């Protein structure tokens, strides 16, 4: 379990950890309770993994649409603030965090996608998506490319598109329907296909991706990206003479990117969950506090009323809100995870030549994707609970062990990679051979992964997988 | 290549 | 349902129910409310059963172990003391009372086993176990006996399995680890052996219980006998020169008793909250209140910070405290009921010869950890990610809603499996749940919400348990 | 014992 007096914080490492750390810095010099600030990868999917089992931060941040899933399954406390500090906050970002009408989580920004261009290269970005193609020629001309942003994210592909048509749950007088997904329809088809069709025309790469688009940007590599307001901070110190600016229209359309709010979730397993209020609702909740997140990386719109009256008048912002306005809030239902590793995979795929767009498309449709990762995990599950039988069911009923073995063991379990550790002794350093299969990646099966069990009788909570080489060419 | 290059990342964080 | 506008209160009779009782006395005299003390037998056991139907005590009596298995099954209510009354009581003894963050009862005393000996008989009583045989052989010479205590409860022959490694559950990081019990290590193997073989070679009886050990040692028939502070006052009486000191190390190691707060709880279904959280604040916990009770039997080193300062100066406290800091303090999570009920078993059959000590705590070690379950629990888990696994198998791959509720494991051990938002499912009862097997012609029900979840609550109304 | 274990159970049941 967490620990009393103190608090971890899980952030996102693109966004502004370092400014966050600083209000903890001064909630720690008031109240003595040391405040840490981390970073895991992939933290919307370790939080839950983690949580389940009474482990973890003391208090999450990310985006609502996982809170949903994150409260479906009672990993998150109910968060009661007054009357007074709801008056703090905009109503339709108190909205964002409610699941069963109950508050969830404090919002703390609002963030939509931009359109980031270079005013060097590109005085005048372009309207329209269809203009790109021609862009990109006579750029190309001058060593350098139209456009580059992250095509390994459903999230930033996801304005384009929708642009035309595509949805993801169907919202019908306050309800989603969960029984209607738009990712297969005609204008889902369209917007996929156009961004298919710009790397089948070496437009854009496929392999392309957060760090190498950022990159490219930064260094006056390419005209155009698509990124978040967290992202303006490493253009202000590149100085790229940078403008921030509405999507461009598909097919005439605006592009509908997806709008989140930033939230702070509070562990429901924490035993400091009224140090996690006072800290959010007294010091990170403030002008103060924000401005001390924002001075780091911008967290876009906030919800802090007070704060984001100074906000609004920067014509980034500004931006920012109108794409919002373009898009829509994103669902914060459960089916939420399904949904974005469904398009993931389909984006994906269709990036990379492995299937056609209406194949994707499909697949997406029919969420094929999600229930074969199902598929091969529940069987592993089985597997590693059918050892867990035998092994029990000699150490119980079968004749009895060296009157000199031990009573402490670490069970049979199996890890977030599919690996089933074996039920092993205090002390044991245990080699088990590397997934044959993970994430679509075939493994070098002869070498090991290693797990020590502890002289205690506990696993450890680091496994090393360094040796566990890939090869697929 | 370029997916085998995430995983490790996960691997380093597991 | 309980009576309205009077007490009742359960304690075990071995405890100073008739000091208590004058107490209640005292809260009749000022309030008008009538406080009935009562002693049922098996009173831990009583309890929930009779608290189970909204029946029984307003307050109850016990060391602090139970509690949370009352509690877990919401009979106990929340006590709410304010701060001023926390900090007239010792910060330990409030730990001992705590499941899940929340307060269950109010510590009362610190209770913990000691070598009492008859100063007559024994002027130095034995430091080691080992140098008992020998020391029988002796009395017996003189148509008297060693040493004589209760060998049907468990919590007596404790110190001694514990001794020299044996444990309930294994502490870790604030966490007790009821999947790793300490009940067939080398060293409970032979605390207890050696316990048997006293009996094998007739320096003890099988048979010997809490009467026939406290009358004995009161008419100087055996030198020794390990008891608690409660014991002390009828020694008193019998005029016996009795000390109170350590137990006996063990392969050159402590003993080591597990240590009980007595403690009080309020019944959750009890229509007297109130009256019961006055009776306990002002009357019971204060001088006046723990006095009246300590000088029937004596409480041990009292929870109450002001009147522990006088009772500290006393050997016999000081005796208590010493074998209580060699021991440990019982944990109070649930599983402690079916660790106790295991330990009992292992103990009268390796006593009586019915088993080996080998057999008698393999099937402790069986029982404690609740071993059947965790094994039928894995084989439920399988089959539930099996049933999972073809259902997926079909609806891909087999012949032509986005929408479902998920195949999930209740924590009864049914598998709901994938079904339709709205659909309401039906699986049978469970063949088998805690100890109980239930009639499977008949139905779990659970809903699967328009919404896509499985709804919270799960309809178990028509398992009925087949017994005769 | 049984008839008293079976009891408990109902509350679990009733509750769950
Ligand atoms: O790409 C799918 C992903 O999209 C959203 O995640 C955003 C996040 O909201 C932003 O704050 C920033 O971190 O970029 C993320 C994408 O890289 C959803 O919030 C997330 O749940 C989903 O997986
Ligand atoms: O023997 C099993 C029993 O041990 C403890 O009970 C003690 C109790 O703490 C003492 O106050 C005294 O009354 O004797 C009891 C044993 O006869 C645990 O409290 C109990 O739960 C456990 O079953």
């Amino acid at each position: 379990k967490i620990e009393e007096g103190k608090l971890v914080i899980w952030i996102n490492g693109d966004k502004g950890y370092n400014g966050l750390a600083e209000v903890g810095k001064k909630f720690e010099k008031d109240t003595g309770i040391k405040v840490t600030v981390e970073h895991p990868d992939k933290l919307e999917e370790k939080f839950p993994q983690v949580a389940a089992t009474g482990d973890g931060p003391d208090i999450i941040f990310w985006a609502h649409d996982r809170f949903g899933g994150y409260a479906q399954s009672g990993l998150l406390a109910e968060i009661t603030p007054d009357k007074a500090f709801q008056d703090k906050l905009y109503p339709f970002t108190w909205d964002a965090v409610r699941y069963n009408g109950k508050l969830i989580a404090y919002p703390i920004a609002v963030e939509a996608l931009s359109l980031i261009y270079n005013k060097d290269l590109l005085p005048n970005p372009p309207k329209t998506w269809e203009e790109i193609p021609a862009l990109d020629k006579e750029l190309k001309a001058k060593g350098k490319s139209a456009l580059m942003f992250n095509l390994q994210e459903p999230y930033f592909t996801w304005p384009l598109i929708a642009a035309d048509g595509g949805y993801a749950f169907k919202y019908e007088n306050g309800k989603y329907d969960i029984k209607d997904v738009g990712v297969d329809n005609a204008g889902a088809k369209a917007g996929l296909t156009f961004l298919v069709d710009l790397i089948k025309n070496k437009h854009m790469n496929a392999d392309t991706d957060y760090s190498i688009a950022e990159a490219a940007f930064n260094k006056g590599e390419t005209a155009m990206t698509i990124n978040g307001p967290w992202a303006w901070s490493n253009i202000d110190t590149s100085k790229v003479n940078y403008g921030v600016t509405v999507l461009p229209t598909f097919k005439g359309q605006p592009s509908k990117p997806f709008v989140g709010v930033l939230s702070a979730g509070i562990n429901a397993a924490s035993p400091n969950k009224e140090l996690a209020k006072e800290f959010l609702e007294n010091y990170l909740l403030t002008d103060e506090g924000l401005e001390a997140v924002n001075k780091d990386k911008p967290l876009g719109a906030v919800a802090l009323k007070s704060y984001e009256e100074e906000l609004a008048k920067d014509p980034r912002i500004a931006a920012t809100m109108e794409n919002a306005q373009k898009g829509e809030i994103m669902p914060n239902i459960p089916q939420m995870s399904a949904f974005w590793y469904a398009v993931r995979t389909a984006v994906i795929n269709a990036a990379s030549g492995r299937q056609t767009v209406d194949e994707a498309l499909k697949d997406a449709q029919t969420n094929a994707a999600a229930e074969f990762a199902a598929l091969l995990h529940s069987l592993l599950e089985a597997n590693c609970s059918l050892a867990l039988a035998e092994e029990l069911l000699l150490d119980g009923w079968g004749p009895p062990l060296d009157p000199e073995g031990p009573y402490s063991y670490c069970n049979t379990t199996l890890d977030q990679i599919g690996t089933c550790w074996p039920r092993s002794a205090a002390g044991a350093l245990v080699e088990r051979p590397c997934p044959e299969y993970f994430n679509g990646v075939k493994y070098n099966t002869t070498r090991n992964a290693y797990r020590e069990c502890l002289e205690n009788g506990t696993w450890a909570s680091k496994i090393n997988y360094s040796q566990c080489e890939p090869i697929l060419d | 290549r370029e997916r085998a290059e995430q995983n490790r990342i996960i691997f380093d964080s597991v």
